[PDB]
């Protein structure tokens, strides 16, 4: 029927894969952020009246 | 075959570097007089700082 079970992505990976009962994808990901932030790059303790 | 992804090890190392101390150097004259009596052949310590 045209419903939730029909439109949700559900490819039959279990039949095209040689090894049974292990996760389909193993992934390594790396996130390289350049950040400008409202804080110093290293904070030294001190400066009581300041900020 | 695939290409390897980087490690974060270099950015983690950089966050651990402490900043240099700000020293506040200055130049001034440290003149001093010293007066004494001594005899020949001895090593006399006339200046100490």
């Amino acid at each position: 029927a045209l419903n939730q079970e029909f439109i949700e992505e559900n490819p039959p990976m279990k039949r095209v894969l040689a090894v049974q009962d292990e996760p389909q994808f193993i992934m390594d990901a790396f996130f390289d952020l350049k950040c400008v932030r409202p804080m110093p790059v290293y904070s030294v303790p001190g400066l009581i009246d300041h900020f | 075959f695939g290409r390897k992804v980087p490690s974060n090890a270099k950015s983690q190392h950089n966050f651990s570097v402490i900043p240099s101390a700000n020293i506040q150097r200055s130049v001034f004259n440290r003149s001093s007089g010293y007066k004494t009596t001594f005899d020949a052949g001895y090593l006399i310590p006339v200046f100490l700082d």
